[PDB]
């Protein structure tokens, strides 16, 4: 199940701090963060989610996490 | 040609009011300046 | 305004998005 | 009422009870396809699927009629309403006769709550298949011993809840908000306060409970 | 495992799981007919009502695939 | 920069493509008719984004452009006290904004009853108009109705463009919404969150300026702006604009 | 949320002043560690296993109570 979860979510657990940009080329620079409701200018970061599937060591730790129930 | 005064002695540097209070042009019509 | 430009036939409509 | 020569008990033939199990699975798919939009709005598809309700009632109401004839109704020992499932097969069709009659007699005020009996239509598969009632009865029999840890659990719940009343009855209604006269801002996880007030630059203003007043 | 003394303990588990398989499958199917009815009943009560001004949560009751996986 | 190099409480929302002089030189005067779609499904966040988008779209209108806002849910109606294309001056824009902020979402959608209202309002010549660049802005979320018949009947020789916006973070079908723009000279925009509000109006201005370019050197004439306050402070200024092809 | 206590205990976190050592004022920005994966994954296995043995050593102590039958 941790080898099928790599071939299914490998590299796809990436996300950009700015919702509009969805590629690492685009997520450079600054952006206005309206979502906090106070209009502050932030920096665009290209990040993974904290619990990946990008590797067998990382698909076994994020899948034990599901087994213990938390944050699944 | 919309009647807004480009130049008028009653035209003062200041944004035009639009209603009772709770980056827009200062378009003061001619008839509303006199 | 006296003159304005719309509805030109040479326009390329293939760019909706 | 008890007139013999039913010619209806002969109708419960195996080609006849695999078309009810076919209209139920079809029914369970119509309910699966419906999408719920917020305020009287309906998708175009959900307006199409609402045209099948008279048919599904038409078949399910046929079964009640053909069964209350081939069998009894209440009085006879082996009558329709005697079985524990045919009771639930009756409410479903009965709640489907009235809920589709929201025009002629108008359900004098309104219902909004008699279409919530359609959700018991998947449980007509359990009624239709005897092989499933003797499997459901296996679960509802192994959980009979558990209905005394329930009374032991509801005695612990109440117990602590009572303590909760004595000690925390109203002491979760003040939080700590920025000085910031005008816009009160407060922490993202709200910081309640009491005799133990705000740390540095906040004041204890009124506040609904923790989870919008729920916890 | 065939080369170990732990084959009889493990094969007899699968031999017993395979014999009682029409009663595990018809028991996962009554745990699924009570997830459906509930999901259904959960749409009748909260279907379309999760359109909060913050945004509808991922744990909706609006569609059936999203009503099944929040009863889960 | 005038006051926002690096200063707290002070965020720089300036964008040259939204300035009055740019919007003036980038295209010709419009006849907008913003069709908001206040039906049931747009309630919640989609409605908040729709009203913010409508306000930020009215913000791209001059005193030469004429605008009205309509809203349709199984029947179409205006949102304000106006019943025809009114001039987009300060007071009318404020009235339309105050009417849009009071708009509520309820009921099923009929695209034909809304587009009939839009076209019938754009065919009203008894009022003063900018007889140019007739437009319809559809602020919906998504649906399954192309309504090819209503476009065939009302917009046949394609005098009226149609810009379709899919406002909101949702998953409804955007096929008809992307089609309406194609068949009717338009463009299709997506506004999934606050922050995408401010660019797609600039973009419809980008679309409207094709026929101005295709008229090569007739379109390169200097136009002078209403009296506005300069971004970098010098008080009341007018500015002449010339598009660059 | 045993998993964000795991993530917020990893390497490259901040550090407390310690207010008694003059060195490492800006250095020693390494006061978490990447051994939070071993620490938290193992504790979930050990705690769940030591509690399971406690649960059974108590169940099987009373297994004559738990299996009482009115016949015998
Ligand atoms: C440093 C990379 C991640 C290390 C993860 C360690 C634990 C992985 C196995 C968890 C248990 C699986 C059964
Ligand atoms: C003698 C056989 C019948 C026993 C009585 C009926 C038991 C099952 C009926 C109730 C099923 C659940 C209804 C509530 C919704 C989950
Ligand atoms: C059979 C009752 C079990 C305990 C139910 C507690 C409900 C608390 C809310
Ligand atoms: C003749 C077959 C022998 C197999 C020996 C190893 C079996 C180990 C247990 C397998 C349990 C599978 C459960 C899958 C989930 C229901
Ligand atoms: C405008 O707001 C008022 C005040 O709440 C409300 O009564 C009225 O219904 C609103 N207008 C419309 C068209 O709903
Ligand atoms: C406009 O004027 C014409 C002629 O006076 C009249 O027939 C029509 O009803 C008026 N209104 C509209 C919307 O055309
Ligand atoms: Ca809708």
């Amino acid at each position: 199940f941790a080898v099928i979860a790599v071939q299914l979510f490998k590299g796809k657990f990436f996300y950009c701090t700015d919702s509009s940009k969805d590629t690492e080329k685009e997520c450079i620079g600054n952006y206005v963060d309206h979502e906090k409701n106070k209009m502050e200018v932030k920096g665009r970061e290209w990040k993974r989610h904290e619990f990946h599937y990008d590797n067998i060591i990382w698909a076994l730790l994020t899948l034990f996490t599901v087994s213990t129930g938390e944050g699944w | 040609p919309n009647g807004y005064v480009l130049l008028h002695p009653n035209l003062q540097p200041k944004p035009i009011g639009v209603g009772i209070p709770t980056q827009e042009p200062v378009t003061l019509d001619f008839l509303d300046a006199e | 305004p006296d003159v304005c430009f719309d509805n030109n036939v040479l326009e390329d409509y293939t760019d909706c998005g | 009422n008890i007139v013999r020569k039913y010619a209806k008990k002969l109708i419960d033939w195996p080609p006849f009870e695999y078309m009810i199990l076919a209209t139920i699975i079809a029914n369970c798919i119509v309910l699966a396809l419906e999408q719920h939009l917020p305020e009287d709005d309906k998708t175009p598809m959900s307006r199409r699927l609402e045209k099948t309700e008279p048919y599904f009632i038409g078949i399910f109401c046929f079964e009640a009629g053909i069964k209350i004839v081939a069998l009894g109704f209440i009085f006879h020992k082996g009558s329709y309403l005697r079985n524990g499932w045919n009771v639930m097969d009756f409410i479903v069709v009965l709640s489907g006769i009235l809920a589709t009659a929201g025009t002629h007699f108008n359900t004098h005020v309104d219902l909004r709550t008699l279409r919530a009996v359609r959700v018991l239509r998947p449980l007509k598969l359990v009624s239709g298949i005897p092989s499933l009632q003797i499997v459901l009865k296996s679960i509802m029999k192994a959980m009979v011993p558990l209905l005394q840890i329930g009374l032991l659990l509801f005695f612990a719940i109440l117990m602590f809840a009572i303590i909760g009343l004595e000690f925390y009855s109203g002491k979760l209604h003040r939080a700590c908000f920025m000085n910031n006269s005008g816009i009160l801002e407060g922490f993202d996880p709200p910081h309640p306060c009491g005799v133990q007030g705000c740390p540095a630059g906040y004041e204890c203003k009124d506040w609904i409970g923790p989870n919008d007043g729920i916890t | 495992f065939k080369i170990t003394k732990y084959w009889a303990s493990l094969r007899n588990l699968v031999v017993s799981l395979m014999s009682s398989m029409k009663s595990i499958i018809s028991l996962l199917f009554l745990l699924f007919l009570f997830i459906v009815v509930f999901a259904l009943l959960g749409m009748q009560l909260f279907g379309g009502r999760f359109n909060f001004n913050d945004g509808t949560p991922s744990a909706n009751f609006d569609t059936f695939p999203a009503a099944i996986m929040t009863v889960f | 920069w005038v006051d926002n190099s690096r200063t707290p409480n002070k965020i720089d929302l300036y964008d040259v493509r939204r300035r009055p002089w740019y919007i003036q030189g980038a295209a010709s005067p419009k006849d907008m008719l913003i069709l908001v779609d206040v039906s049931g499904s747009v309630s919640g966040l989609t409605l908040k984004l729709i009203r913010t988008s409508v306000s930020e779209m009215l913000e791209t209108l001059s005193d030469d452009d004429f605008v009205n806002v309509a809203s349709f849910n199984s029947n179409a109606q205006d949102v304000s006290c106006f019943q025809h294309l009114v001039q987009a001056n300060v007071r009318n824009k404020k009235v339309l904004k105050d009417a849009v902020n009071n708009i509520t979402a309820k009921g099923i959608t009929d695209y034909k009853k809304g587009f009939s209202f839009a076209f019938e309002q754009l065919l009203n010549y008894n009022v003063s108009r900018a007889n140019c660049n007739k437009i319809i802005m559809l602020f919906t979320d998504g649906g399954e109705e192309r309504a090819q018949e209503i476009f065939n009947k009302y917009n046949k020789d394609k005098k009226v463009r149609v810009f379709t916006f899919s406002v909101g973070q949702h998953n409804y079908d955007r096929g008809p919404i992307q089609w309406m723009a194609c068949e009717n000279k338009g463009y299709y925009y997506e506004i999934p969150s606050i922050g995408a509000i401010r660019i797609n109006t600039q973009e419809y201005l980008d679309v409207l300026g094709r026929p101005m370019v295709l008229a090569g050197d007739k379109a390169k004439q200097v136009q002078w702006t209403n009296v506005y306050l300069d971004a970098l402070e010098l008080g009341l200024v007018i500015t002449g604009t010339l598009p660059v092809f | 949320a045993w998993q964000e206590i795991m993530l917020s205990c990893l390497g490259e976190k901040g550090c407390e002043p310690d207010t008694t050592a003059p060195s490492g004022q800006n250095e020693n920005e390494r006061c978490g560690t990447d051994l939070a994966y071993v620490y938290f994954v193992s504790f979930i296995f050990f705690c769940s296993f030591l509690m399971l043995n406690l649960f059974v050593a108590v169940i099987m102590d009373n297994f004559e109570y738990l299996t009482r039958d009115s016949s015998i």
